[PDB]
């Protein structure tokens, strides 16, 4: 039965020798008896002599060279469908909560081709979120891709939890959450929030958190996306949340050097853009079903031009860019409105009033940015009596973009607010044309609609 | 009243240019820190490309 | 218009080749005495696909790991 | 008889194995049949036993291992002499104008030693270009080198066309043009401008186009140098036009990266300064004749600090600085009179009259550049009555050193003018001294000699 032998072990990668008439294919799974446990290897390359390079889907310690390995002649396959709904699963599709086995009738290989070009579908149906800046600046549609960009500690996860609360509960279809290389603490706090809200019966969960070795983090996004694809092919419409896609590419970078591939621009694997596009292109809506997705996209060292963010930006439809400077102000959500955009911010899709309000907000926030260097050297007094008015309005806009969140109700005591699209355009259009010129800046900090700012002004 | 306002103008310009000179002196510190980080990153990114290119 | 498509999941060689296939279609009109206009959307992505191909073939990397002949490519 | 066999092909780099007794020396030209086409190879390195490492001059497609290679026991060698004049040739000295064979009498190898310091001829005979600003602000002597520095779109190529015409039907001396890294559109425009202007019969054209292998672009400068050195040996005072040195250094970088040499400061090749010296040291005057030269130098991203412009500065005798700001004002040629310089601009070689005229022009323009901001803030009516005269005289100088070129006619329709150095000095020396304070400013714009200025004002 066991037909191959280990001949090398370099960290996460393992080399296995087989007879040349039985060498496995280039994505098959293999099995090894590591001590007493069972370890699964996924083959990444066929070297010449019946040898094969594989990545270990588990801890690599304890492996001797010369162990017998057993050739499973099929790729990694995961349970899929209705059976996998209220449950947490491993990267190998194994159940990780203490409940019994999964009752699936069907199992799917996690390596699959993207849908054909004639099979795609595009939709203009604007989806409403409670969040003033996100829908004003970067409105996104049903079945589109949203990506949240930010450094560390800027708000990516708190915002994704607010989006989950505001769309994903008052939504009919099933939902899938993939934790790719993030905190197990936050996965447990999410699972207990779902189970204590009785919505867990609709949210399939996959976890390959940052304690796992590189193979689990690498594959776990593909196994979560396979479950989303199965729910799409049944004709449903599905929500997919990916809690840090960057970790998929990082686990590929960690493995890449050991596979004997020459390093690229900043260390990344040569195949960075293909590895990213092979995952990103198959998370799409088709004519049979639609996937709406929100991805957090960590940017290392706050460098928006690092190859991984730069090559991620092309895939998404709505990109929200968080920044540390605005968070240091305490203005959450710390969206940069001069960098966030959407495919849907067009007058024919959104409507002329929304489009004009969003462009005016961008224009005066850009003019304030242009004034800041002269305000820093000379000071404000030198500005024109026109320039001081656009500075005062831009600062009031920057305050009014802030909003309290039902999930941030434990970091601050303020109650969460849900602001409709009509009220936010009504308030921004009111601020821009000066009808609220008499209120102080603090009247706008952490409020809902503008009628709460007029009240807060009375109490100072 | 005109000559008193003119001497008030000269004193107000003196104080304002003093403050602007100190703001510039702080901005030199912040720009030099950013320049040091940039030149370090450039040295390492070049020498790493050279060394990793030599098979 | 003619639209030539090599999506983000295509093999690196199909991305690398796709601009030359478009040019080959544009020349059919050019050599007859007709006017054509060809748009190459992201030659920088062709350069990234060719970098990948050249780095997997163990060719000597130049600056930013791009191969030496990227100019002679474009 | 052919005795080598191909053993590798990697892009433009080909390896050939010979019998141990017959190994081709460095820079020998090998020959192989690439199907029905005939491909030559230049031997770059003798690596290992009997193997030889080479760059293909033609394209490398269609080569296969085991082809027979004949070694021509000479370097690449090209036709030279009168026979070249008015032909177009490539790096191999093969015609590309379809006018049939060159009909040569003699061939010279493109690689040869530079003159020794004992053979040089110290000379100070200034050239007389037809261009006012270049004759005045940057004179240069026979055997000297001139660099036309500037960005893209400023007029280097048309300035060199004007120089070729003026030094081909005013002074009747021969000229050679080596287009290394040429754009085929610009090369055809050059060929038709020279054939229409009757000067084609005194220019020898070599083209290495941008769509050719790197070493093919690299060698072309040496081919044009070898033709200019044949014409020098005959006693002529030849003039050599190099269309862009920056693309010569880029071709050297490419060739060096293909051969796998370890790269240098900015990714440039290690041999950068030795290639530049081997090129520029052959361009010198000698006791028998002289080669003068003008070279276009593109400065990338507007800095004179990176290795290419930084390394070419060491060889030039005159530097002309072109600016797109002055060109966008509508003044041609767009020479910056304040930043262009020469080693030969001192009283001892140009005479005190020329030196004083040049220094006075620069002083007037500097004073005007000072007054410009006082004019802007205060307004002109506040300037003192001698400063209100410096302004007008500088503004007229700034007009007068524009000029209509014979080759720019297709851009403007107006005829060109050739201005002798005597008329240039007379005009500027008159303007600075107030002899023309009664003419409008537009009487000096795009005129030739000052007589055209007075006659235009009389017409205006
Ligand atoms: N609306 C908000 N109100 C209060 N604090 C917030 C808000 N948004 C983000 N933060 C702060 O951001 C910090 C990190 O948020 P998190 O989503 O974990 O960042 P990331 O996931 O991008 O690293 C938290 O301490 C939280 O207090
Ligand atoms: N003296 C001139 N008269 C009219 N047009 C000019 C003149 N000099 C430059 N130009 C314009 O500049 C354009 C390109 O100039 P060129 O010499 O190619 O610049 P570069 O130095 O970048 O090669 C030409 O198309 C021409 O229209
Ligand atoms: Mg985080
Ligand atoms: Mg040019």
């Amino acid at each position: 039965m066991a037909t191959g032998k280990i001949v090398q072990v370099i960290g996460a990668v393992v080399d296995v020798e087989f007879p040349q008439d039985a060498v496995p294919r280039v994505y098959d799974a293999l099995e090894v008896q590591n001590g007493n446990e069972r370890l699964v290897l996924e083959v990444q390359q066929q070297l010449g002599g019946g040898i094969v390079r594989t990545i270990a889907m588990g801890s690599s310690d304890g492996l001797r060279r010369g162990l017998d390995v057993k050739d499973l002649e099929h790729p990694i396959e995961v349970p899929v469908g209705k059976a996998t709904l209220g449950r947490i699963m491993n990267v190998l599709g194994e159940p990780v909560d203490m409940k019994g086995e999964i009752g699936e009738e069907e199992r799917w290989a996690i390596h699959r081709a993207a849908p054909s070009y004639e099979e795609l579908s595009n939709s203009q149906e604007l989806l409403e979120t409670g969040i003033k800046v996100i829908d004003l600046m970067a409105p996104f549609a049903k079945g589109g891709k949203v990506g949240l960009f930010g450094g560390a500690g800027v708000g990516k996860t708190v915002n994704m939890m607010e989006l989950i609360r505001n769309i994903a509960i008052e939504h009919s279809g099933y939902s899938v959450f993939a934790g790719v290389g993030e905190r197990t603490r936050e996965g447990n706090d999410f699972y207990h929030e779902m189970t204590d809200s009785n919505v867990i019966d609709k949210v399939s969960l996959v976890y390959g958190q940052m304690n796992e070795p590189p193979g689990n983090r690498l594959r776990v996004a593909l196994t979560g996306l396979t479950m989303a694809e199965k729910f799409r092919d049944e004709g449903r419409d599905v929500l997919l949340f990916v809690d840090n896609i960057y970790r998929y590419t990082l686990a590929g970078t960690e493995v890449s050097a050991l596979l004997g591939r020459m390093p690229s621009a900043v260390g990344y694997q040569p195949t960075l853009a293909e590895e990213m596009g092979v995952l990103q292109e198959r998370i799409t809506s088709t004519k049979t079903g639609s996937i709406t997705s929100v991805q957090a996209v960590y940017v290392p060292a706050d460098d928006l031009t690092d190859p991984s963010p730069a090559t991620t930006f092309a895939h998404l439809d709505a990109t929200v860019v968080l920044s540390r400077q605005i968070a240091s102000l305490g203005i959450y959500p710390a969206v940069d409105p001069l960098d966030s955009t959407s495919r849907q911010l067009d007058p024919l899709v959104v409507g002329q009033e929304h489009y004009d309000t969003a462009r005016g907000v961008q224009s005066i926030l850009q003019r304030y940015q242009e004034l800041k260097d002269i305000i820093a050297i000379l000071g404000m007094d030198e500005l024109s009596e026109e320039d001081k008015l656009v500075v005062a309005r831009a600062r009031k806009i920057q305050r009014f973009l802030s909003q309290p969140f039902f999930v941030a109700e434990v970091f601050t005591g303020s109650p969460g607010k849900y602001v409709s699209l009509k009220d936010t355009i009504r308030g921004f259009k009111g601020i821009m044309e000066g009808e609220y010129d008499h209120l102080p800046e603090q009247a706008f900090y952490m409020v809902g609609s503008i009628e709460e700012a007029v009240e807060k002004a009375k109490k100072l | 009243g005109v000559v008193e306002n003119l001497a008030s103008e000269q004193a107000a310009r003196m104080v304002a240019m003093k403050a602007a000179t100190d703001n510039g002196g702080s901005l030199i510190k912040e720009l030099q820190l950013v320049y040091n980080k940039a030149r370090q990153a450039s040295i390492t990114q070049e020498l790493t490309e050279i060394v990793s290119g030599a098979a | 218009t003619i639209v030539v498509v090599a999506t983000a999941s295509e093999s690196a060689a199909l991305q690398y080749l796709a601009p030359y296939a478009g040019a080959a279609m544009g020349e059919y009109f050019r050599d007859r005495g007709e006017d054509a206009l060809i748009i190459y959307d992201d030659l920088s992505k062709q350069a990234v696909a060719y970098r990948q191909i050249s780095l997997l073939l163990r060719r000597p990397p130049g600056r930013e790991a791009f191969p030496g002949d990227v100019f002679y490519l474009h």
